[PDB]
């Protein structure tokens, strides 16, 4: 009749539903579809190896005991409060470190019950959950990374996880990623996990990043480029202007060598050799090779039967001119063509 | 009693079900209030505001009865509101919100004798928007504020804007931007998620014009400073090479370093940004300054370094001229 | 008569006494006597335009129903627990932009009842509360930071706020700051509200700041002093050598730049000019205007005509130079006492 | 039954005012309280605060709650039953910001004696304020405090006392970085009278001596090299101009960088350090050999060539002697 | 039988149980049996000492009124509702500095009962739990981090812990960690306490961490070689080049130093020295002792007899510096590789 009585007979006081007992004990497993929609991507970051997403994860699940007969509609509506008294599924992430709900003027928990006794959960989650990234390639990576959903407190033999057929991961078309381009193709598995205390029912979620390399690719690649042809125009002076030369030298490694300190700056520390770390060293390689090209002319003109060595020095000269610049652009091919597959 | 009114009213009120369960969809007015608006979070591209939100509707199970009558309305304790119903108003793009309970919960309630109650309750939320970078030391930035709700459906809740003011903001004072009139368009933006349905929503959106005052003298005052001391040093006599050559390395290190020192700080992108292209332009007109020197000197080893260097200090003036002129039209 | 049975005879189930009605319902507006003691100051910083503040907010008012005549003593202090079972306010801070209470060992709050019906409660609370500043005269500046209490669940015909006539805010006598002193004296005046339902009471308090010059003084004027007064060295130099007097230019220079972007990468990015920035770029201009016209007297020494116009532009040369010379001392000296009479008063 | 036993002494049928305070309006009870470090470190001058782990205790004597039936003296209770009766309310003066532990329980301990004495302790982590001074920072003196007084009620009704023998007890292996925590420590009263009544303060100083070790060895050690760094230098005859200009530039190159690393760690405090100063003499002396070096060069340029070296040689005795003076005047004023 | 009764008979306002009173009250003591599984270690740093650390904290003990004997089934899952309404141990981490529960979803934990009456009981936790290290070798080092468990509000005479005797702290394969290594073998050792009250007991777990030498050779190591064989190539040349040598000279001591700054801005400041430290420091002193030497070199260069005099020692010293840096690499890498 009234709301209130069919309220309570479904469940409350008068209904005798006990939460805490799983639908269909002692019985065969109860399956459950569970899918997540994808609201807030980004701030994914490479110090603390992580990042953070706002999902609306959804679970519908068979309840026998919950069926109703009484109201005409098969689909009927009610408020989080009452959904806070009935059993529930105790999935949890397995590599959250840390989260936390939302609690804006209400607890924002969607319930829904059908009449032949699917009900549909629904609640918005924050996740800082880890991933954990590999740079053998980082300026131009991709990365893989994992949300794994399983149960905490029960069996393979009483829970199993199932990813809906259709429309298993789903993101908003306003997504955007900042520094990144997320892949429309998202594989899905299973994660069946053997702890000590029996097998434990797993399903899991796998998006592909790829890293944009525009900022990395002007921010890093151009000043230490500018800095190299920098280096190429001091080598192109007179040995007679001997100071002057060798002062522009001192600066052109210097500031090099700083800019490489400052790549690493915000990047982990890892053990293997990373991509940009290459480059980089080639480049610090180039410039100072240049200033002991400098300093071994210097050395060859001012040794002194006086126009061999003066000519020996402008051969050398002029060939260090020709060689250097096509040296560069051989090294700056192989290392594009190499990395980029 | 004055107590026994509201017991009255409360009693035999189930404040999980919704008014008109069976009935048509209620129609709940929305009026915010920003009281303190922050600043914007470039690295983080999000901003921090603080505002009274308010919700009035209408439950005809609240009706007062013919014993009260009060002047306009009776106001019930704060504490009371966890025996209403309400709906439940979330933000969308919400990162991280908190209620405010320093003393008590900042929660006014008034009851209307028709059934009408209006409820504001304190807010602190930290939205995110969409930080757009082109154009950076002049850009438009438009940041979103969605409302919607997620217990319920466009059948049974609905969320309409005041016709009059809807946004009251009283003093902004922005440390750097400002806004003046914001727009409620976008109004329905009615959210349709597959799997349950469609969900109402309503959007603001405001209208932040950056003040180019600090970047003004931040940023381009030295890179220009820079330039004209490699113009002077441009002046001087070739051959005093020792003299020559610093004051262009000194130039090109400088831009160098000003790049690196300002590039790091704002937010990573992977397109092109005004002030970027800026120092580049800098940065590439002192390289090309200090490689007309070399190729001067190149021809030193007479008069054909004199013609090139009035060439060179002629040319560069208009040069540069030209190039500020079209890039504070294009830009600005 | 037991201790036990007067506390819930006067407030519990047995008083009949509702929390939920604010005391003299449909009567006159309720007086709120509050006065606020500040324990620990400090946390200053401009990058937020906040501060850090620890309190104890203290209230008297009166309630009829409170008054007891049982007991010969006249105040008697009650339990936390059973202070959260009657009627309180419900002020809040305008601008608190973050607060929490404190719940070390136990919620922290003191309650008095008088025998004639007065109640005195007290609670310790933390405020991140937030002031508008100006950054006009930065390093030199007087700064107005305020706190606003305010009621936000009833209007002004029922709730009234007042301060203490003696002794308003009180402060700790240990209390210091750092690159802050703290004035005596504490401004205290209303905020009368207007918002869309009716009016709301209001009061506010108002703390000068000033701000010790040292460490500012110290390390944003001394070097750039002595810089100035190194770019002077090279005026002395001889024409001839060029690359000293370029070198030492450039040092100066590149100098005076660190020096003016470490000192506004503290600062929030405001856009009015501060005091201190247009400072650093006089002193910029002048070490920048030195240069220049050494490189505009190289110009002219090198450019020579065609005994060949002689030692003639040397001289006028080394005219150029020593009038520079004893008049940029003369321009530096009248421009800092213009600017420290400026804007010291 | 231990269950009725324990419902007796607290509970409903017991029939014990929780809310009412030990003897009421009789003479006040006296609390023995003491404090465990167990976790100190985390000192921060840029925050001026430290972060602290404790284990701390109360103890009192309560005739309501004595029992002589239990066989048992000195009786384990539990949490739960802990926040039940009444407990003292002792705050912190200057906690700026504390919270309690829940990790598998509240981690609380409550022990009823017979005749009527009751410990109770709790564990407490405190980042709390202390004021500090760095005047002397290489080698500054610290004194931090920790206030425990009461708030809900006044003086005349209650009073705190430390246990007379062994109040702060520390883990022996207590370790800190840069910073040894001295073994006295003082202990003394803070009654303080505010605008209502006057509350029972107490207090525990703590005397902290920081670390000289990585800041002599990084600051000061390279700054004496390049010195007699500069004065190999300035051994160097007038002629070879490129090695001693290359020898003033590198040292002045790498003095300034040192002063550059040494200022940027602390807050912007507005007096002069100490650290600071020695910096600055040192770089002084660095650009005084400099500019003697280009004084030289300049009076050789223009029978002069025999007074530049007496003044070369001069300066090479006695630049030597006014650091040392220097040095021991600055070590024996800081030191002493 | 329906659950509900069974499930409130067992524990509940039917029982009649009381879950403040522990297990056999004035009998013998109650040994726990406690294991770990180690989920997520990483973010560590020496920056503030500790290191954070996520786990499966699980225990087993008996209680004699809990045991049932009506299902034919052994053991039984329960309900983390009901869970909380018995009694549980108090262990806490005496050097937790900070830790949390997790309740996404739910509060995820785990209870299991058997006929007999041993109950297992297993929550997720987190701990930033902090280790004093040393960084004496600190290119070089390995370090015991530790982590403890006791009780506090009980006596060695109610509780004691003990670890199982057979798989103790079972690790995830997939963990991996960057710049660590996690030592396969873990000591397992007694931290019985003596406070002021009583003595506690405690059980304590021992992991062993190295530092991947890859990332600070390189970064540091391989630099400093570079720009002392370019100090080394400079001497080659003779003493006529003055300018070039005095140049590269500059370059080499302000490229070790400005690596020497750029490499210590990240390690704890402590007093005594590290191992690292003292490299850079001698690289240092070599670049700077090369430098004085050409400009000694260069001050004794008029007669030619002073000429041979310069050239011999230039020569003596080109032979000398790579034997010395040869011989202080070995000494100073035999050193600090057994030690
Ligand atoms: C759930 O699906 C599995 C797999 O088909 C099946 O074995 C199980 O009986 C299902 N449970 C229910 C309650 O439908
Ligand atoms: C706003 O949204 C509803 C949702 O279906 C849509 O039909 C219509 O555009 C609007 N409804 C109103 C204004 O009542
Ligand atoms: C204070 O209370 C009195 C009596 O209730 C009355 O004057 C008024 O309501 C309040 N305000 C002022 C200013 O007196
Ligand atoms: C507490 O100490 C005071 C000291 O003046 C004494 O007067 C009082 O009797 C003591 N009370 C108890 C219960 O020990
Ligand atoms: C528990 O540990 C104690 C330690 O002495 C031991 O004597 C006893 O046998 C163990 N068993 C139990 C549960 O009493
Ligand atoms: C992601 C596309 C990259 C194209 C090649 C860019 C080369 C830039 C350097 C040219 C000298
Ligand atoms: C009390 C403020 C003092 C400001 C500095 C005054 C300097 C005056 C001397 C300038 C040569
Ligand atoms: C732990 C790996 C060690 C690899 C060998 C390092 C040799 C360094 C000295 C080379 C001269
Ligand atoms: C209005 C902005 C147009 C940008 C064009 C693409 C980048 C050009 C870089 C020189
Ligand atoms: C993706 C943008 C690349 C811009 C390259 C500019 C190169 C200027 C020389
Ligand atoms: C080289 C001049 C390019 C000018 C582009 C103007 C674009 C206007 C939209
Ligand atoms: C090092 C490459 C250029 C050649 C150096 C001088 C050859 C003797
Ligand atoms: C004599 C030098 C010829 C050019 C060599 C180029 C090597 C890449
Ligand atoms: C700042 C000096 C300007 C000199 C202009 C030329 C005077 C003949
Ligand atoms: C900067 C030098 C300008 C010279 C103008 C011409 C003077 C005759
Ligand atoms: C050089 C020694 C000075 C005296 C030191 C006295 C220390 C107690
Ligand atoms: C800034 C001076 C420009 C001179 C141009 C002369 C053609
Ligand atoms: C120097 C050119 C300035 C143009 C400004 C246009 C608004
Ligand atoms: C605190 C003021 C110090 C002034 C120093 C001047 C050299
Ligand atoms: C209000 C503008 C002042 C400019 C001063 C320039 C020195
Ligand atoms: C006309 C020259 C005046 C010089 C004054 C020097 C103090
Ligand atoms: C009180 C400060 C007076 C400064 C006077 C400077 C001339
Ligand atoms: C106590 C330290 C004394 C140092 C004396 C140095 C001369
Ligand atoms: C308190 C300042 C002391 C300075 C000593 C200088 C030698
Ligand atoms: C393990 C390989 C080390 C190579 C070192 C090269 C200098
Ligand atoms: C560039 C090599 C040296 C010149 C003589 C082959
Ligand atoms: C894999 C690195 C190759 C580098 C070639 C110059
Ligand atoms: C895939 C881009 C290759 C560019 C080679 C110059
Ligand atoms: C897109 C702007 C280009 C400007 C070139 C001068
Ligand atoms: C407050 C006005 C200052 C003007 C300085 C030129
Ligand atoms: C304008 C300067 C006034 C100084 C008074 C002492
Ligand atoms: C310079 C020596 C001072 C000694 C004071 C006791
Ligand atoms: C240089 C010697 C290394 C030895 C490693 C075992
Ligand atoms: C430089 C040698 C150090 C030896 C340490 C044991």
């Amino acid at each position: 009749m009234s709301p209130s009585d069919f309220l309570d007979k479904l469940m409350g006081r008068t209904s005798g539903y006990d939460a805490r007992i799983r639908p269909n004990f002692k019985g065969p497993p109860v399956n459950v579809s569970c899918n997540i929609f994808i609201n807030s991507f980004g701030s994914i970051a490479e110090t603390t190896m992580d990042y953070r997403v706002n999902i609306f994860l959804r679970q519908q699940w068979n309840d026998p005991r919950l069926a109703y007969n009484e109201y005409p509609d098969d689909s009927l509506d009610l408020d989080p409060s009452m959904l806070d008294s009935i059993w529930k599924p105790d999935l949890f992430f397995a590599n959250e470190k840390g989260a936390h709900f939302h609690e804006i003027t209400t607890d924002n928990k969607l319930l829904r019950i059908s009449r032949n006794g699917n009900v549909l959960y629904s609640i918005r989650i924050t996740l800082t959950l880890a991933c954990p990234m590999d740079l053998k390639n980082f300026p131009m990576d991709v990365q893989t990374c994992i949300m794994q959903l399983e149960s905490f407190g029960y069996t393979m033999n009483d829970l199993i996880f199932e990813w809906q057929e259709q429309g298993a991961v789903q993101v908003a078309d306003g997504l955007t990623l900042p520094q990144f381009i997320l892949k429309e193709e998202k594989d899905l598995r299973y994660c069946t996990k053997h702890y000590n205390t029996g097998k434990f029912t797993c399903i899991e979620a796998r998006f592909h990043l790829e890293r944009q390399m525009g900022y990395y690719l002007i921010q890093m690649y151009i000043p230490s480029l500018l800095i190299v042809i920098l280096s190429w125009i001091s080598f192109w002076i007179n040995m007679d202007a001997a100071p002057a030369r060798v002062g522009l030298g001192i600066t052109t490694v210097l500031t090099m060598t700083t800019q490489s300190s400052g790549s690493r700056a915000s990047l982990p520390k890892v053990s293997y050799v990373k991509a940009i770390d290459i480059w980089m060293a080639v480049c610090l390689l180039f410039v100072f090779s240049a200033l002991l090209e400098y300093a071994a002319v210097n050395f060859v003109s001012r040794q002194h039967m006086r126009k061999l060595f003066i000519q020996r020095a402008k051969k050398i000269d002029k060939i260090s001119r020709i060689g250097f610049p096509m040296a560069f652009l051989i090294f700056n091919m192989f290392y594009w063509i190499i990395y980029k597959i | 009693s004055t107590s026994n009114i509201l017991n009255r009213l409360l009693v035999s009120y189930d404040p999980r079900i919704r008014p008109n369960f069976k009935g048509i969809p209620v129609d709940v007015v929305v009026n915010i209030f920003i009281n303190s608006f922050g600043s914007i979070q470039e690295t983080t591209m999000d901003y921090r505001v603080n505002i009274f939100l308010r919700q009035k509707w209408n439950d005809p199970r609240l009706k007062l009865p013919s014993d009260f009558r009060g002047s306009d309305a009776l106001t019930v304790d704060p504490t009371m509101y966890k025996c209403l119903w309400k709906p439940d108003l979330f933000f969308a793009n919400e990162k991280s919100a908190n209620f405010h309970d320093v003393t008590q919960e900042n929660i006014l309630l008034f009851i209307f004798r028709d059934g009408d109650v209006l409820v504001s309750m304190r807010l602190s939320i930290t939205l995110s928007c969409p930080l757009d970078l082109t154009l950076f030391p002049m850009d438009t930035q438009r940041c979103k504020m969605q409302l919607e709700s997620f217990g319920y459906t466009t059948d049974d809740l609905r969320f309409i804007w005041q016709s009059g003011d809807p946004v009251q903001l009283e003093k902004i004072a922005l440390p750097q931007f400002d806004i003046k009139k914001e727009d409620i368009e976008y109004g329905n933006c009615t959210k349709y998620y597959k799997g349950t349905g469609y969900y109402t929503c309503v959007e603001v959106i405001f209208t932040l014009r950056r003040q180019v005052g600090f970047y003004m003298m931040g940023v381009y005052a030295p890179t220009l400073l820079i330039v004209v001391l490699s113009w002077l040093s441009f002046w001087i006599n070739p051959d005093a090479s020792a003299a020559r050559v610093p004051l262009g390395i000194f130039s090109v290190l400088s831009l160098a370093s000003e790049c690196t020192t300002l590039a790091a700080e704002l937010p990573k992108v992977s397109y092109v940004k005004a002030l970027d292209v800026w120092l580049i332009a800098c940065l590439l007109f002192g390289f090309a300054s200090l490689v007309e020197y070399a190729v001067v000197q190149v021809m030193l080893n007479p008069t054909a370094a004199k013609r090139i260097d009035l060439y060179a200090r002629a040319l560069f003036p208009f040069c540069f001229l030209f190039f500020n002129v079209i890039y504070w039209s294009i830009y600005l």
